């Protein structure tokens, strides 16, 4: 796990998530996709404790997919993020909490707005123009504080992201093996393949 | 805390000091450590005040229910109820209790129940922090079948010494006399017992 | 490790002449990292205002819970809950979690709609009610707020004066606390208008 | 295990004017929940127009003051009776504090007097001898209550010129000794209200070119 | 680094119009065992000073030897040793305070709390406290241990600030002290009935009373107290 | 806290200071430590603030229901038994230290309860951080056969000793008097010996001093 | 704290904030974190306040003695090594220092050395040091070019510390700026974040995370 | 360990049990705890056996050197040398020593030196683990100026009881009589003292 | 610190040493040369505790340079490595030991042989065909066990090294920022600049 970032521009939300999976002194995998599609216009990235991360992500996915079928309708990004928050807020007071931090990027089709929610394992939710979990945030927040503009295009957003990934590859002590980038907009979710 | 119970010709006497401390502070200098669980079955309490009160209250309730159904319980029976509570809950209790009562068949009896919840029937018993200081004295001076006035003097002299050496004992000396005649409460103030 | 100072934040409330004020900062951090600049800590249920400092997940959770409970109250009672009553509901709710508490410092502010009395109260994390004539303070800069309030405050300030007083208490307290600040919001509350103002403050 | 430190409570406060400076402290002395004394001075005239307070653990505070007073005496002996300037006192005190870097004096120290141009000076130190000159400083138990009030009322922080759309700051300006004493007395009564270790008495030492004057005020005794 | 073994409890004291009073009981406890019964914890120094000591008794006995060696040392090559160059209470105090703070600073304290009471050569009352940390303070009343908690509040009702000292007589002060000693005997589990008391007056000099006793104790109300709540007999 | 109870001729009186603390800070300068369990049974509480308040309300509620069920005036020994058994069950984790007093058809009563569930009987009692200062006074002035006036004086004197000498107590004295054959009389702020002196200065600001970024009207209606 | 220093075409930029902390208590907003050792030597301070002040003013004294004994100003290399050898002696005792020794000599050119209380000594072109170092790095690295004009380099340095002052709870107060050239160091003012943040927001149009 | 020393008309007697234990094992059942540091100055030792032997050996050496230079040392002087060693080395010693001797000027004297190295001159003294059990008894039965036969009986009865209750005391009762007449060693076996 | 490797081929010793210097979550430097020349035909690489590493390296350098001047002669690689071992064996029982591991690569001009010594902070010395300190060894030893031949050229040695660095960049969790490579042979010590 380790690096997950989110940026919300004019008409989309972009999630970038590192590909490395490490145990001890071995990088076991360098193409890991730290993400699950919850609904056609909502994507969730995740980082934290081994095992917990995927188990939690897939559990949320199953619940949202179940809701979709039952009502023949897609929950808004805000509604999904509140559902997720509540699950984590329950979890933190369980016998064994989920040690998982998430970013939820969705396009709200009723409002025609992109939306980015940052939620930690405590169930601490915040809606943001850009977000990060882990040590990443210690570089990217100030970088984005400087270079980010509210009206940027998807393409300007991707360049802003390249800046972030460049800084992280320069200053971060670990080799996180690059990122998988996904765009969420009015047409759903797609993956950029050469990043 | 210094406590004792002594069998004698006509029955049994219980005695205790009246000090309860929180560390070195005396929280109560006129405590009553002699507690009734039946008309002529009493106990003296040592250890945690909360624990021994909780126990004595439960025992009093058991013996009042025993009485309703089966008549007056024996002193042995009362000691068995104390033991059951002390033994089964030994991990969570700090209680050292002396049980004393008067049957008409059995005369005076004394049972001591130390920390682990074992039971010991004895001619007399001493307990509490102050008791360590009077093992020598009490062993030397106790005789069986003493008189009421002899027994009161034994207890008064014994607890006098426990009080003298133990900082956790003090105040007044209370006693409860248990005979066929009834129940008699005695009290003895410092100015009397200090200069024996 | 100390849940009351992971996220940061402050809330203060004051009485005036037929008015009350309640204010809060906007910071949400993760220890040294400032994360959000828009995290408001004051909510309202009808005309009763609640500020909550402490662990942000519990701030959010308690807001959702008190919205839940006050909505049902209104449906069953057929009237808005008053501040005195709401204060009691906050207390019982917190104490019900006596041995696994919410890590929060809530603050109630409002005017009783029958009596016209301004009303403020504070609580510890376990429900102990602190009712006060003058002011209530809460959060990571509570020492600082106690110092500001105890010297700046005087009884019976008019709404526009109380605004200046409460705002200065909050601002100067926040600037002496690493985990508080990053913006502020002040509510001026009179019998039937409520004005909400965002203060300009240092952004470090 | 033996703990070589204690906490004797109280709080102190220093403000500098244009041609004077004050150093104030409450006169209460405590351990745990007990009052040791309602009048035990902890602000001292050290000679050469320097006043000093070292507030926190009183045994450490007294030791430090004694060592500094003695330092002043030897400065005279060694440098032909020259006056020890406030900046020189402060640097000397840094070395006294830093000499015990690994077994600190548990005190927050403030000194006040006049700089070499006759202007009021307040210097303050952390327990191991970090220091800075300012207009303004509170130290000790209630420092966190009093300091932000001083930022607002001595240096006009967060105060703008009305009607300027928060674009023009209230302009900095020195305060009269009368205005300063008002802020000191209000600071301490406010602190006495909310902090259990602060009360009983307030003793202020004022420093001008004519020397050191004292004023004393009663504080609440609960 | 240390732990007190044989200990003495409170030392209480106050100023009055012409002097100072100080008292301490005669017990040396060994934990909860009231081990030793004739222990003098007020130590006079010359005819103008009494040093009252609580805490570790082995360290108290060391401090006695320091003080008695101080007297000897002060007499050396001093023709005014019983006059203008006699030991003042303030000299004796500063010496003890110096020692206490040095010993705490070497992490090997003298495990004591000390009150130095006396009259200076100009007639001024002296009363100052020092303990194992080398903390020092002065007040119209001073007490150590339980004394600080129970005596000070009583003695402060008599002398509550500096200006109450001229208004307080030696009869009033001694009475207040003797009453405080009774209260401590009721309430402190490591106190004894027997105590010593000393008055140092600018006119009458040092009066040192031994073998005092706590008298006039109320215990009678004890006969009415039965059980711990519901018990009637 | 400081709290006390004193028996007299024809009843019982309890009293308390009005300070509440969080660490060294005074959280509330005028809290209420006297609690009504039933109209003629009142409770003074020291310890964990919310625990004293909750345990006192719970038992008060159950006492009311018991009183209705039995058609009798509630007894102090019932409140005592319910409180002790509740506190014992929680093994001291509910940190309530209580003085329980009142009058009932059986007479007048005075007890104390510790957090682990042990109880005492006495003619004069004190609990809390200030209990040693209060007990010093009680042991000095208490006698058999006190009048109502003497008892009120003794009790408030005992609280005063706590207010002045214990940093854990301060502000005001509250009293409640429970006399046989009369209504209980609760004397809220019976003594107020700690009124703040007048401030030296008004800190009311020039309007517009505070820089504002935005405004809006909040909708509190429907 | 946040501190930085970088080499470029026009010499060296040095920028620092001015906050002092005692845990979450803001101890000061106006603290000096650069020591002017001589007209060609600056030292930056991060870590324990007393450790930094005490040992860096001590460093200055040692540098002064070098020039009395050798009739020549000390090299940046040698001055930095006096400090690193000093703290290495204390290694394990718990000193806390993160410092940059920045200056110009003719034999070296403009030179920066990172020195910390672990005993690490590094020559390099760019460093940021302190609790806010990562925040400064993110801005500094993503706009740095060797060819910045003196005017742009000064701004970037100022803007980087501002970034850290905004996001790092343990940085703030004001920015202090220096430029070091072949003719020595030049002070470029104190810039209170109270005003600088809002000014930069307006003129640059950045800080869109903030309620405007 | 149970030890005591008692002044009387003609001088002083020291007594001790003879048990030394390692935990519950009796390492030596016939120990001699009464040790000579001068002709008529002896001590009884309790605490760490190694510590008290090391101390007594050093004291014996000091008093033999004192004697060479200054003549016979007083019992007070001997107690002062013990104290100096016990007080100055309090962190590293576990020693509870009773000093007893006979001057011709001073008659019998007893000084007790408990754990912290304080000194206490007394008419009699008791120490060791077993002593706790006979505080009451000894306080009641001791009188000043008893005879040799009375004092031997007091000690024999006292240590009898200490031995009875304390598992760490036992074996024989040894005594040393110190008078103008010289030095007399007494021993008393279980079969005598057990049934007093 | 972290990665230091050594390979001894037919006629030279090659040392490769990582360039990263890291503290917390910041790579402070990416061109660090973790090496000191002890004499014209002897090179020492080092890794371990911050500060300790350089202080130890330079202390050894000063001693060997002093010996060289005094005798006008160059100590053999074996002699130097024994001197170094002894310093570390003393150090490990000091109040504060040097926490430094070293590789010593030298060309012995009397024998005309390259020599590689691996010495840890305990003063544990071993002469080896190839060596590594730290987590590196857990990959490179088995790799070299397979691909290494005793008679390889300097150029074959460099290729063998590229294989090592490739594996480490693939499987190691940290970004060590490449290596500086130095060759020690009959003509002294030189640095390869494009690796
Ligand atoms: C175990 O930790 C404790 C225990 C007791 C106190 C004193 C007490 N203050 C409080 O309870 C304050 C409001 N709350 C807290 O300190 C929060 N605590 C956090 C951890 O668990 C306990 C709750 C307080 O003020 N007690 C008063 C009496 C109160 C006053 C308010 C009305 C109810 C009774 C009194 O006992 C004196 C001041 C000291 O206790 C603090 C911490
Ligand atoms: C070893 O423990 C440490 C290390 C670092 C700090 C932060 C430092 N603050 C202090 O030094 C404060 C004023 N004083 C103390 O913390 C008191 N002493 C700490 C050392 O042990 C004895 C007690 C501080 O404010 N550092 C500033 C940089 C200073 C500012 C003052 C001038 C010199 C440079 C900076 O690093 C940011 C604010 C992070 O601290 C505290 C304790
Ligand atoms: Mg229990
Ligand atoms: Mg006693
Ligand atoms: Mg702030
Ligand atoms: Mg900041
Ligand atoms: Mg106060």
């Amino acid at each position: 796990m380790d690096i997950i970032l989110g940026i919300r521009v004019q008409d989309s939300v972009i999630l970038a998530s590192s590909k490395a999976v490490t145990r001890g002194i071995s990088v076991l995998k360098d193409s890991d996709d730290k993400t699950r599609q919850l609904s056609p216009h909502t994507l969730m990235s995740f980082a934290g404790e081994a095992g917990d991360t995927v188990q939690f992500a897939e559990y949320i996915q199953a619940n949202i997919q179940l809701y979709s079928i039952r009502e023949d309708y897609e929950l808004s990004p805000q509604a999904v993020s509140s559902f997720v928050r509540q699950e984590l807020a329950k979890s933190i007071r369980s016998r064994r909490p989920y040690q998982v931090n998430v970013l939820i990027g969705g396009y709200d089709k009723k409002k025609n707005k992109p939306e980015l929610y940052q939620i930690d394992y405590l169930g601490t939710k915040v809606e943001l123009p850009y977000g990060a979990h882990g040590y990443s945030g210690f570089y990217t927040f100030s970088l984005l504080d400087h270079h980010y503009r509210p009206d940027m295009t998807t393409e300007e957003g991707l360049d802003l992201l390249k800046l972030c990934v460049q800084e992280l590859e320069k200053r971060m002590p670990m080799d996180f093996k690059g990122v998988i980038v996904k765009i969420v907009d009015k047409d759903g979710i797609r993956q950029v393949d050469d990043f | 805390t210094s406590i004792m119970a002594v069998t004698f010709k006509d029955g049994v006497i219980l005695g205790a000091d009246s000090r309860t401390t929180t560390g070195a502070y005396i929280a109560n200098r006129v405590t009553d450590k002699l507690t009734r669980v039946h008309d002529k079955i009493w106990c003296c309490r040592s250890g945690s005040a909360a624990d021994t009160q909780a126990i004595a209250d439960i025992v009093q309730y058991h013996l009042e229910l025993y009485t309703s159904q089966y008549g007056t319980p024996s002193t042995e029976t009362a000691a068995s109820v104390f033991k059951e509570l002390c033994y089964e809950n030994k991990d969570n209790l700090t209680a050292g209790i002396i049980v004393a009562g008067y049957d008409d068949k059995n005369k005076g009896e004394v049972y001591t129940i130390p920390l682990g919840g074992s039971v010991h029937k004895l001619p007399y018993a001493i307990a509490g922090s102050g008791s360590t200081f009077i093992y020598g004295y009490c062993d030397k001076n106790f005789r069986e079948n003493m008189s009421k006035e002899e027994t009161v003097d034994f207890i008064k002299h014994s607890l006098s010494q426990a009080i003298k050496w133990d900082g956790s004992s003090g105040g007044v000396i209370r006693m409860v006399v248990l005979t066929a005649a009834g129940v008699e409460r005695l009290i003895f103030y410092p100015d009397e017992y200090e200069q024996l | 490790s100390d849940p009351s100072s992971i996220n940061g934040g402050i809330v203060v409330a004051m009485t005036g002449k037929d008015c009350v004020a309640i204010a809060c900062d906007l910071r949400l951090g993760s220890q040294s990292l400032g994360v959000s600049n828009k995290f408001e800590k004051i909510f309202h249920y009808g005309h009763v205002f609640l500020g909550i400092t402490g662990l942000a997940t519990d701030v959010t959770t308690l807001n959702e819970m008190f919205r839940y409970k006050t909505n049902l109250y209104k449906l069953k009672e057929e009237r808005a809950i008053e501040p005195e009553t709401f204060t009691q509901l906050v207390s019982s709710s917190l104490y019900e979690r006596r041995f696994g508490p919410y890590f929060v410092g809530p603050v109630v502010a409002g005017i009783n709609s029958k009596s016209g009395k301004p009303f403020i109260a504070g609580f510890d994390l376990i429900g102990c009610i602190d009712e006060a004539k003058d002011f209530i303070v809460s959060g990571t800069a509570s020492d600082q707020l106690f110092g500001m309030c105890e010297s700046l405050y005087e009884p019976n300030l008019e709404p526009e004066d109380l605004f200046e007083t409460i705002s200065q208490a909050l601002l100067n307290a926040a600037d002496r606390d690493a985990l508080s600040g990053w913006g502020a919001v002040v509510y001026i509350i009179k019998k039937d208008e409520v004005v909400k103002r965002y203060l300009k403050m240092r952004q470090d | 295990q033996f703990n070589p430190y204690g906490d004797n409570g109280g709080t102190i406060l220093g403000i500098a004017g244009e041609d004077f400076a004050v150093l104030a402290g409450d006169t209460r002395n405590i351990t745990d929940y007990s009052i040791n004394s309602r009048y035990e001075p902890k602000v001292f005239d050290c000679g050469d127009n320097i006043v000093m307070s070292a507030n926190g653990f009183a045994a450490d505070g007294d030791a430090l003051v004694k060592r500094f007073k003695n330092s002043v005496k030897w400065y005279h002996f060694d440098h032909n009776d020259k006056k020890l300037s406030i900046n020189s006192a402060a640097r000397n005190i840094q070395h006294l504090l830093y000499g015990k870097r690994f077994f600190p004096y548990y005190v927050h120290t403030i000194i006040a007097g006049l700089d070499e141009d006759g202007k009021g000076a307040v210097y303050s130190f952390d327990p191991v001898g970090s220091y800075e000159r300012e207009q303004c400083r509170a130290g000790g138990a209630a420092a966190s209550l009093i300091m932000p009030f001083l930022d607002n009322q001595v240096n006009f922080k967060n105060q703008y010129e009305p009607g300027t759309n928060g674009k023009v700051k209230k302009p900095l300006k020195y305060l009269s000794v009368e205005e300063v004493i008002k802020l000191v007395r209000d600071s301490f009564t406010s602190a006495t209200e909310r902090h259990i270790q602060v009360g009983d008495g307030l003793e202020i030492l004022i420093v001008t070119k004519d020397g050191v004057r004292k004023e004393f005020y009663e504080l609440k005794r609960d | 680094t240390q732990q007190p073994i044989v200990t003495g409890t409170s030392v209480i004291s106050m100023k009055y119009d012409n002097g100072v009073i100080i008292a301490a009981d005669n017990l040396g406890s060994y934990g909860s065992l009231l081990r030793f019964n004739g222990v003098e914890r007020l130590i006079p120094v010359g005819d103008n000073t009494v040093v009252g000591i609580s805490g570790d008794i082995s360290d108290m006995q060391h401090i006695e030897r320091l003080l008695k060696d101080l007297v000897t040392e002060n007499a050396y090559d001093n023709p005014l040793a019983d006059a203008e160059e006699a030991l003042e209470p303030s000299y004796i105090f500063e010496y003890l305070a110096t020692v206490m703070y040095q010993r705490r600073s070497k992490m090997n304290p003298l495990w004591n709390a000390i009150i130095v009471a006396g009259v200076q050569s100009n007639g001024d009352q002296f009363l100052r406290y020092v303990n194992l940390l080398g903390v020092t303070y002065s007040s119209p009343t001073l007490a150590t241990g339980f004394g600080a908690h129970m005596a000070n509040p009583l003695l402060r009702k008599v002398v509550d600030r500096e200006s109450d000292i001229p208004k307080t007589t030696v009869q009033v002060a001694e009475e207040a002290i003797v009453n405080a000693m009774r209260v401590l005997y009721y309430r402190d589990a490591r106190s004894s009935r027997n105590f010593s008391l000393a008055i140092i007056d600018k006119n009458t000099g040092l009066t040192f009373k031994k073998n005092l006793q706590v008298e006039n104790m109320k215990w009678d109300f004890a006969k009415d107290i039965k059980g711990y709540g519901t018990q009637k007999i | 806290t400081t709290i006390v109870g004193v028996k007299f001729n024809n009843g019982v009186v309890i009293a308390a200071d009005t300070r509440s603390t969080q660490g060294p800070i005074v959280a509330d300068k005028n809290c209420a430590k006297l609690h009504r369990i039933s109209p003629k049974i009142w409770c003074a509480g020291a310890g964990t603030a919310a625990d004293t308040e909750a345990v006192t309300q719970l038992i008060g509620s159950n006492i009311e229901l018991h009183s209705l069920y039995t058609s009798r005036e509630p007894r102090v020994v019932s409140a005592l038994q319910m409180l002790k058994q509740h506190l014992f069950k929680y093994q001291g984790h509910i940190g309530a230290y209580l003085i329980v007093a009142g009058v009932d058809p059986t007479g007048s009563h005075l007890f104390s309860i510790h957090a682990h569930g042990s109880t005492d009987v006495g003619y004069y009692l004190s609990l809390g951080s200030g209990s040693l200062a209060a007990m010093a006074v009680l042991e000095s002035h208490w006698k058999q056969d006190l009048t109502k006036e003497e008892a009120i004086k003794l009790a408030s004197d005992a609280i005063q000793a706590g207010i002045w000498n214990d940093l854990g107590s301060g502000s005001n004295v509250d009293v409640c008097v429970m006399e046989i054959g009369k209504d209980a009389e609760y004397l809220r702020n019976y003594l107020t010996p700690n009124v703040r002196e007048e401030k030296q200065k008004s800190y009311k600001f020039p309007r517009g001093t505070t820089a504002v970024l935005k405004e809006s009207i909040v909708n509190i209606c429907d | 704290t946040t501190t930085l220093a970088f080499r470029f075409q026009g010499g060296i930029i040095v920028a620092v904030d001015s906050r002092a902390t005692a845990g979450n208590w803001v101890a000061s907003q106006t603290v000096k974190k650069v020591i002017e050792i001589n007209p060609f030597l600056l030292g930056t301070m991060a870590g324990g306040a007393a450790d930094c002040q005490f040992w860096e003013t001590w460093l200055g004294s040692q540098c002064r003695l070098h020039e009395l004994r050798e009739k020549e100003r000390i090299s940046v290399a040698a001055a930095s090594k006096i400090l690193s050898n000093l703290v290495y002696q204390y290694k394990g005792a718990g000193l806390s220092m993160g410092t940059m020794i920045c200056g110009y000599t003719r034999k070296e050119g403009p030179t920066i050395y990172y020195v910390d209380s672990d005993g690490t000594r590094l020559k390099g072109d760019i460093f940021c040091v302190g609790s806010g170092q990562t925040f400064a790095y993110g801005v500094l690295d993503s706009n740095y070019k060797w060819d910045l004009s003196v005017e742009d380099a000064l701004y970037l340095g100022k803007r980087s510390i501002l970034a850290a002052a905004h996001r790092d709870a343990y940085s703030g107060g004001s920015v202090n700026l220096y430029h070091v050239t072949e003719d020595g160091w030049i002070y470029h003012g104190n810039h209170d974040v109270g005003e600088l943040f809002w000014k930069v927001k307006e003129e640059e149009g950045s800080f869109n995370n903030v309620i405007g």
